């Protein structure tokens, strides 16, 4: 198994609005590739 | 208190709880953001707005997301532009394409962007990517220019497992990507 | 596999993940469907569409919902029409008001309705309510005339906890209503 | 503590579409009352 980990402090309250939408993006240019997602889980708790 | 939770282990051809933008579509149990075609963009949003912080209490949500993705390119020296997981305002529409990943419009900090993205950048844009030209994972806040990056060796066609967690107590966003081999 | 969960222990004035119809609105940490006013209707829908059954596999979902509600009427002899928990198509709009509870339009079986509702009926409508004229909990399928009812004694201003469960292996829909006293 | 329970067989797959919305409804007529919900939780699982 090979893994990579990165961490950063991000003050969410100051960057995003109270309600948001979460999602995925992908683009290609003159060089390209296919980008697929096979599965997705998500859990949030406010309060 | 509010909590939200969802799991999708296989995508339906008519995934009504997702919003698709650009070429994003579902097919064969999978969510395709882009096909291996030139100059294109695709996005897929979960349709429910998520309550991330509260005005009133000043509380901030703890959250965790996990997903499996694959990037399939013609070869190791022909791959662009990348993929991201992002958090944006509810009304978010695709922004600039190519090196901007469909989520940003500039390398300068843009407060009105209000978008945080975790990128998996496969193509070196000289105007703002790390000087080493290596492919990398990065944390982006209102700009295409990451606040922090980590070199990453793309395994062409391999399924990567990603976990992205946010700890409201420390404001620390952590990203972990794992490959089987 | 596909799962979905949510829990709201207190309503926001700007509850973005809900769709309001009629007089429904959020106030003081609570969801108000109707105020104590004549001839009115209010509905609130969770905004995410839920995947209930899969045409492809024939699978049907297992699900459970829990909620706390209160009926506050001027007196035990002046109360109408009732409240429901319902499952309907994604573009559902309020239907006939009054004794039809904002969900059905007839006591005759309307296959186009495609709605299942669990009602807490506080007013006896001679045309289709049980003969005994008692208030009651009922399971409604495409019609205001319940397929099964259970007499229930309204406790005015009191908080009732309700649990509604559906066991897909069985097709059995269970409803439990509890009062502290 | 006072409780009430009602059971019935309902063949969901034959009455509702594959995708649905869940919610609450309430009405008043010549006779009325206030109807409100204090908390709401939900869980479903398909396959
Ligand atoms: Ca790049
Ligand atoms: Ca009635
Ligand atoms: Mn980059
Ligand atoms: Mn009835």
């Amino acid at each position: 198994v090979t893994s990579y980990t990165l961490n950063e402090v991000v003050p969410l309250k100051d960057v995003v609005p109270e309600w948001v939408r979460i999602g995925f993006s992908a683009t290609t240019g003159a060089e390209f590739a296919a980008q697929e997602v096979h599965s997705w889980s998500f859990n949030s708790q406010l309060g | 208190t509010e909590t939200t939770s969802f799991s999708i282990t296989k995508f339906s051809p008519d995934q009504q709880n997702l919003i698709f933008q650009g070429d994003g579509y579902t097919t064969k149990g999978k969510l395709t953001l882009t096909k291996a075609v030139k100059s294109t963009v695709g996005r897929a949003l979960y349709s429910t707005p998520i309550h991330i912080w509260d005005r009133d209490t000043g509380n901030v949500a703890n959250f965790v997301t996990s997903f499996t993705f694959v990037i399939d390119a013609p070869s190791s020296y022909n791959v662009a532009d990348g993929f991201t997981f992002f958090i944006a305002p509810v009304d978010t529409k695709p922004q600039t394409g190519g090196g901007y990943l469909g989520v940003f419009n500039s390398k300068e900090y843009d407060k009105t962007s209000q978008t945080v993205a975790v990128e998996f950048d496969t193509f070196y844009n000289a105007a703002w990517d790390p000087s080493n030209k290596e492919r990398h994972i990065g944390i982006d806040v209102n700009s295409i220019k990451s606040v922090n990056t980590k070199s990453w060796n793309l395994q062409n066609g391999e399924r990567a497992n990603v976990v992205i967690a946010f700890n409201a107590a420390t404001n620390v966003l952590t990203v972990t990507l794992t490959y089987p081999n």
